[PDB]
RNA sequence: GCAGUCAAGCGUUCAUAGCGACAUUGCUUUUUGAUUCUUCGAUGUCGGCUCUUCCUAUCAUACCGAAGCAGAAUUCGGUAAGCGUUGGAUUGUUCACCCACUAAUAGGGAACGUGAGCUGGGUUUAGACCGUCGUGAGACAGGUUAGUUUUACCCUACUGAUGAAUGUUACCGCAAUAGUAAUUGAACUUAGUACGAGAGGAACAGUUCAUUCGGAUAAUUGGUUUUUGCGGCUGUCUGAUCAGGCAUUGCCGCGAAGCUACCAUCCGCUGGAUUAUGGCUGAACGCCUCUAAGUCAGAAUCCAUGCUAGAACGCGGUGAUUUC
RNA sequence: CUCUUAAGGUAGCCAAAUGCCUCGUCAUCUAAUUAGUGACGCGCAUGAAUGGAUUAACGAGAUUCCCACUGUCCCUAUCUA
RNA sequence: GUGAACAGCCUCUAGUUGAUAGAAUAAUGUAGAUAAGGGAAGUCGGCAAAAUAGAUCCGUAACUUCGGGAUAAGGAUUGGC
RNA sequence: UUCAUCUAGACAGCCGGACGGUGGCCAUGGAAGUCGGAAUCCGCUAAGGAGUGUGUAACAACUCACCGGCCGAAUGAACUA
């Protein structure tokens, strides 16, 4: 599905939230798929899906744990083809346990990987990289 | 008590003991398994790691997302000059292990791997192998004889042979001898090959071919003594610790009322014997071979020989064996390459590589320009010169 | 593969030579070093150092 | 989903040639017909709609699998259907199936289309008023 | 705490798929008791961190047997400790509880492993406050605050490193022995197929990746700056300039080399014998029977292939071996 | 309505450095809180110069949260004396 | 001299050049630092470190014993000629 | 060790029959040998239980006790240590 992505978002992490849903921005509390290790911080990177909260947003939205798909990393990572890229800041979007958007519209460039994951990200975006 | 979290272990105990080894080559200690009906062929070469650089080459992985485009990978160097036959060993099985039987060298010697046999060579009077060399006075029947007992016994078969290192940038100027398995049946035609090959050259080519996977032998780059912290990945004690935190904390129980092996502890780190399996050749380049570094779809003419030269070796004038990725070993070391001891078939090998382009500009930094001619072409007129 | 060109000083870029970055506003930046790169950060102006192609142009050095 | 749970009407226009239309024992006039085709859901949980579906047409295309025969719904559609007084029409689907999975060489397939309309005739037999 | 025997019953019928009362036989020493045998010219007393090894009463992973096993999921059990068994909120805590990922977040020992390894949050000196008790000094498995964690250079053990002797020296080898390593998941396809009324929903083979671990390596990217390499800047000094000194590396930007990062890249092998188990022939016991003789396949098992070290008192081959 | 004292805790305040049960109950704070804060109070065993309550300012006093900040950590690496 | 300044830094008079030295630059230390992405997820506990910092101008809350809080917070500028 | 079958044919093996009154009485929504209480009978019999199980909504349909056909000499059961 993906290639292995420099994680640049552990644990604690708290990110820019890319959609319309009302939300400010994203705080990482846990990856999917991520591994176990003693002392090792759970860390993700671009097109990872994520468990979040948020911290700034829309009151609803805020006291309760969602998914999230990461869009942006700003961790600089290395691309099978030599490149090393990353973006200007972190940046997620809130989406439900099967990768569907909460919100209707992204907000700044996505990844490669992320698009090519979940199409319903895709789909929601406009320019890619 | 229980260690009430569980972790994996800290290092590998099957390369125990982490000292340093014998010698600066690494021991073959594994030959692939005789086929005798395959011809007579080396199973190993000597080179020297030369350095590292990166290729431009199409994918080509059916099924993968990224099938069919380009992939930028790094590949490690290694000079490969034409190795001289200059002995045949014979081995007889025994209950006891392998035992070399005995062994026939060839008529004349280069100063080259005369000089292994000295630690003084400035010195010394040279008489290496002068009553051996009379062996061969009319008709060599000492040799012949000799040759027949290897044919009459010595189920294995191997050939001395030995880098031709002043052909390369290096100012060791002493050969390293190595003997190489002759795999292929008929015994007797192995010592025929051997006897045949005295005094004469094998080159990398009839050895190693593009796209092969191949195992890199070589002795790590050593660093001396080492802390557990880096020696073995163990985790770094809290800034808090006295007397130290680049330490490991419990060394042992109280029972059993000693140190155990498995326990990381402070020494020697690298210079130990690797045998690395499974890397593929993405070239074979001759050095008379001039633009060795072009490819099919580039042709420029440059040679693999990076901008001003390999960082810390030189420049490249011999046979070279470029491996996908890394080698055990550093910069200027003797390494040994030998075949696949099995017969790998999972699509990354029986991949065949095609390269796009290869890399080089100079290691000696943030290399801008492959060649001189484009350096010129960039920066147009300079003061000094062009 | 093609030969991109450094977005800050006009050097050419080999393949998985430098580094790329995205601004928000999705423009791409590619660097040939981490010298232009900490330039570019620094926000220094290409017309204005002394070794960049561009203030090559503008200033009318190498034509 | 993947499945259908409403009943939709579509409209279709059908042209013929004048051959099998004197092949028609009934009055008619023309050469075209219009089509008011209802797409019923196969699912016993909406077996009602089926109904409204049966009682606003005339005809049953019933639809069966060579592989899985007549099954239970098969069994329940087609019983309202002659409940309403509908008269059916039987079309053996996935034969195709039938001929990359079950690896039938000659005879097994005509066995399973005549073991087929055999379970069908019974069906409408029992359940159809004189 | 764990495991058995009998089976009145539960389980729609049906003691034993799964359970199982009244009873009864045991095992273990991570519970806590009982005792006071060792230690009071002193074994450093909780917990956490770190790290290694071991046990199996096995949570997951491997292969299987049974089901009230249609599929999926799940439950009981066998061979099995090879390999994993987490990140956090609160609390000194062990324990507990919740959030969440995970294939799983199994239980334990090793002087209730581990303080000349750390820490000192707690307990458990001396200071201090409160509540209760006491006339009082003071007492509190009552609460709270502050409160010095000393020494290795000795022997052994372990990690590395030399080294006399076997005629000398040099090169090329063998491998007894010792260690050993890989682990797991996801996606596509099989296939919306087997199965199932339906909902749902596999599995073998194949492909691409990823997790944890391991060993290397620096082509690129990032870091590192005494390259004090270049440039800039401040204060001062050398009359000014140029060039520089000092500011414990004066500071700032870039910075090659080396080192180094799942923060970077590459690689991590396949044959046999077996366990459970399923079977073949075939008696015992004219039948039957995987078992008694014999025998087939078969597990992350074991042994090998492979990798590491080379017995410094294991060995072989080979070259030269002091005109004086 | 009783038993009973010298008087039977008044104004206030509280799971508070004082509450065992207790990690009390509710609310808030967090994804999750034996922590913090605001409430309630038959309060083992709160309380009025053995001072009660509240207090601006001050504090190398104890505690909780937020922004910033960072090698405390993920996960360690490098350099100098 | 710089500088608000007996602050820190450099220099003039005066004084000293006195601490056992030489060679390399392993581990682990002591002292000084830096570190991509994240930012307390470490830990009993932000311990330690980092971040802020001078001067000019704008602006400055709750509360208050009206005296303060207050450099609150939050901002902009600074060289040379 | 004890008790049983046994050339008038033991055990095992393979094959045949396993009836009629009768769907015994009563209950049951259905209960016909086989969800239940009770009755545990007769006739034909070499022999068949008011049934050994499977099974049906209830029938049915197989199956077993029971008796025979083939072979011809031993066999079975319950206990003891
Ligand atoms: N191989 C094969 N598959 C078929 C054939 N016909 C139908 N199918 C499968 O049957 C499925 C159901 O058919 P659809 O027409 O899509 O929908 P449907 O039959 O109405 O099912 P419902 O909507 O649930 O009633 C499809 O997804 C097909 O994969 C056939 O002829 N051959
Ligand atoms: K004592
Ligand atoms: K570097
Ligand atoms: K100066
Ligand atoms: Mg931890
Ligand atoms: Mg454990
Ligand atoms: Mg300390
Ligand atoms: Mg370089
Ligand atoms: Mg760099
Ligand atoms: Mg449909
Ligand atoms: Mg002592
Ligand atoms: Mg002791
Ligand atoms: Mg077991
Ligand atoms: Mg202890
Ligand atoms: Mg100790
Ligand atoms: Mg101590
Ligand atoms: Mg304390
Ligand atoms: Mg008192
Ligand atoms: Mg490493
Ligand atoms: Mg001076
Ligand atoms: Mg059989
Ligand atoms: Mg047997
Ligand atoms: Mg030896
Ligand atoms: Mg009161
Ligand atoms: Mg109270
Ligand atoms: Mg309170
Ligand atoms: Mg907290
Ligand atoms: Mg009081
Ligand atoms: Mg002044
Ligand atoms: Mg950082
Ligand atoms: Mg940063
Ligand atoms: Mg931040
Ligand atoms: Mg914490
Ligand atoms: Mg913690
Ligand atoms: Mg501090
Ligand atoms: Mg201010
Ligand atoms: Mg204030
Ligand atoms: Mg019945």
């Amino acid at each position: 599905t993906k290639f292995r992505i420099s994680l640049g978002l552990p644990v604690g992490a708290i990110m820019n939230c890319a959609d319309n849903s009302g939300a400010r921005n994203l705080y990482i509390i846990a990856v999917k798929g991520s591994g176990s290790r003693l002392n090792r911080l759970p860390a993700a990177s671009l097109g990872d899906m994520v468990m979040a909260t948020v911290k700034k947003g829309k009151p609803e939205l805020r006291k309760k744990v969602m998914p999230a798909i990461v869009v942006r990393q700003a961790k600089s990572w290395r691309r099978r083809d030599g490149v090393f890229l990353y973006f200007e800041d972190n940046a997620g979007v809130i989406a439900n346990p099967k990768g569907e958007m909460k919100g209707s519209a992204i907000t700044g460039p996505v990844g490669k990987e992320c698009a090519d994951l979940w199409p319903r990200v895709a789909s929601n975006s406009g320019v890619v990289v | 008590s229980h260690r009430k979290y569980e972790a994996p272990r800290h290092g590998h105990l099957g390369f125990l003991p982490r000292k340093r080894a014998a010698s600066i080559r690494a021991r073959v200690k594994a030959f692939p398994k005789d086929d005798r009906s395959k011809p007579v062929a080396l199973t190993s070469f000597l080179g020297y790691k030369a350095g590292m650089t990166t290729i431009v080459r199409d994918l080509d992985r059916p099924g993968s997302k990224f099938h069919k485009r380009e992939v930028v990978e790094a590949v490690t160097v290694v000079d490969t000059p034409p190795v001289v036959v200059v002995g045949v060993v014979g081995y007889v099985e025994t209950p006891r292990g392998l035992r070399s039987l005995t062994t026939v060298w060839a008529e004349h010697l280069s100063d080259e791997v005369k000089r292994r046999f000295y630690k003084n060579w400035y010195k010394s009077k040279k008489k290496a192998f002068t009553k051996y060399s009379a062996k061969y006075a009319q008709d060599g029947a000492g040799i012949e004889r000799e040759l027949a007992r290897i044919k009459k016994y010595a189920s294995v078969v191997r050939v001395l042979v030995h880098t031709q290192i002043r052909k390369t940038p290096l100012a060791q100027k002493k050969a390293h001898l190595a003997e190489i398995q002759l795999n292929g049946g008929s015994i007797s035609e192995k010592v025929d090959w051997a006897r045949e090959h005295f005094e004469k050259t094998v080159a990398v080519d009839s050895v190693f071919e593009q796209n092969e996977m191949i195992d890199a032998i070589a002795v790590t780059k050593g660093h001396g003594f080492e802390g557990v912290t880096h020696r073995w990945g163990t985790k770094k004690l809290p800034r808090k610790t006295h007397r130290g935190l680049r330490k490991v904390a419990c060394i042992g129980a109280w029972h059993p009322a000693h140190v155990m092996w498995s326990v990381a502890r402070a020494g020697q780190r690298g210079y130990h014997s690797r045998t690395s399996i499974n890397h593929k050749i993405y070239r074979v380049g001759k050095g008379d071979d001039e633009a060795n570094g072009a490819t099919s779809f580039d042709r420029t003419k440059k040679t693999i020989t990076p901008m001003g030269g390999f960082v810390h070796y030189g420049e490249i004038k011999n046979d070279f064996i470029m491996v996908k990725g890394c080698i055990p070993g550093n910069r200027k070391r003797i390494v040994t390459l030998r075949k696949s001891l099995y017969t790998n078939t999972s699509r990354k090998a029986l991949e065949e590589v095609s390269l796009k382009w290869i890399d080089t500009a100079s290691k000696f930094g943030k290399g801008r320009f492959q060649t001189p001619a484009e350096k010129h072409a960039f920066m147009g007129t300079l003061k000094k010169d062009l | 593969m093609k030969v991109e060109i450094d977005s800050f000083s006009g050097a050419k870029i080999y393949p998985g030579r430098g580094t790329l970055f995205v601004r928000g506003d999705s423009k791409i930046f590619r660097f040939q070093n981490s010298k232009s790169a900490s330039l570019f950060k620094q926000r220094k102006n290409p017309r204005r150092i002394a070794w960049t192609v561009l203030f090559r142009k503008h200033h009318k050095k190498g034509i | 989903r993947g499945i259908t749970i409403k009943s939709t009407a579509i409209s279709l226009y059908s042209e013929m040639s004048d051959e099998d239309v004197k092949e028609i024992k009934q009055k008619t006039d023309g050469n075209s017909f219009l089509i008011n085709l209802i797409d019923s859901p196969g699912h016993v949980d909406f077996s009602s709609e089926v109904t409204a579906a049966l009682r606003v047409t005339d005809g049953a295309l019933v639809v069966v699998d060579t592989i899985e025969g007549v099954c239970v719904q098969t069994e329940t559609v087609l019983r309202q259907a002659l409940g309403e007084r509908i008269k059916p029409v039987v079309v053996i689907n996935k034969v195709d199936r039938a001929l990359l999975e079950l690896q039938v060489s000659k005879e097994d397939l005509y066995q399973t289309f005549a073991r087929t309309v055999e379970s069908v005739n019974v069906i409408v037999s029992t359940y159809a008023d004189e």
